[PDB]
């Protein structure tokens, strides 16, 4: 198990 | 090309699932000068991130099978030889990105809000390097990860809402630079916690077009909470 | 490096996901010119199919989408080169493993059940050949797909029982090339009824090693002729 | 779009 990290795409 | 025809390749590409094909296209369109769009930013961050992602989860897969090939030292060998091949393959992809955000991306970002997304890729990337890396080499990739997303994070506090996907996301990847890079618990709690709770007290900024991204970050900040609290 | 070194390899690469360097190991055991175990036959398979299998995909996707785009040239012209970049690659990937079976396998197979293996496997990339084909190279890719699924055909009918997941799977498998390749729906249906048919009459022959594999094979033989009788 | 399905590339042999 790991941690989770940010989506790669984002809204801007 | 034109650029027209490279961000098209890259649709294309990502709809294919040919990455590869996808990240030499938005390496191009970086290196033709210009500023990116939204849409832009976002195709060369996806591109990146799966080239790379295919690595970080191959190595942790051959990482994994090296432990558990105790008594037997061919095998061993082996493992540690192909996992280091990978390893190789992941400093030249983040290597490669690197060069792009710091030469090209980050001195031309017109808003600080792409200047923000740049920094931040610059941080994560650093940070996939500090994974594999090792001796007075990691010393130089984490603390370089560090500086971007402490830069990132000074500028997306005073420039954007904390319900702002770009704001939450960097809080989410800079806690978890805390948490696994730095071994730094507190740090990373804090900075979680923090995200979390000034996203949750002005709630009422979240708009239609972030509300996904932003409550999925949301989330991925208390899954995190709750996975560190096990082994605190 | 040794076979045993080059199999381990393709059992990492396998486990990591990591298609290319898989078939690349299988390839140079292949070369080397002795005959495969069973367990080797299955990561060449594996391997190859999975290399060629995701062209097969990007090439599907990129085709639906100049399905639905404007019908003019400049609209038209990127993804017309990037499927034909698809199907080059394929091309390449089919003809090496065609090599590979008519210089190394097949000449060298050992029993009736590893013959069919590779017979079947050669009107496999035939086939896959033959979907982005045209012109007289589609003409010798059909007729040479035809000729070895038949000659696998022939003697599975005379070494194997129905219920035999090779058997099965080749049946399977050519079914497919006539309802896909050569749009002979009937054939394609009276062949998959057939082999579901003659595997049923002689369920008291499918043994533990077997049932997974039949018993799967059997089902897409049925999910198929359901797709294929619903074009009424 | 839906297509055929056709063998696993894996058999137990």
């Amino acid at each position: 198990v790991t941690s989770s990290s940010c989506p790669a795409d984002l809204t801007q | 090309m034109d650029k027209s025809e490279l961000v098209q390749k890259a649709k294309l590409a990502e709809q294919a699932e040919r990455y590869d094909d996808m990240a030499a296209a938005m390496k191009a369109v970086t290196e033709q000068g210009h500023e990116l769009s939204n849409e832009e930013r976002n195709l060369l961050s996806v591109a990146y991130k799966n080239v790379v992602g295919a690595r970080r989860s191959s190595w942790r897969v051959i990482s994994s099978i090296e432990q558990k090939t105790e008594r037997n030292e061919k095998k061993q060998q082996m493992g540690k030889e192909y996992r280091e091949k990978i390893e190789a393959e992941l400093q030249d992809i983040c290597n490669d990105v690197l060069e792009l955000l710091d030469k090209y991306l980050i001195p031309n970002a017109t808003q600080p809000e792409s200047k923000v997304f740049y920094l931040k890729m610059k941080g994560d990337y650093f940070r996939y390097l500090s994974e594999v890396a090792s001796g007075d080499n990691k010393q130089t990739t984490v603390s370089n990860s560090q500086q971007a997303y402490q830069e990132a994070f000074e500028i997306s506090k005073k420039e954007m809402q904390p319900t702002h996907p770009i704001r939450l996301g960097l809080a989410l990847n800079f806690s978890v630079f805390y948490y696994e890079i730095l071994n730094s618990p507190e740090k990373a709690c804090s900075l979680a916690k923090t995200a979390f709770d000034e996203a949750i007290a002005e709630l009422d900024t979240l708009n239609e077009e972030s509300y996904k991204d932003s409550t999925l970050i949301m989330q991925l900040l208390r899954d995190n909470l709750t996975l560190w609290t096990s082994e605190n």
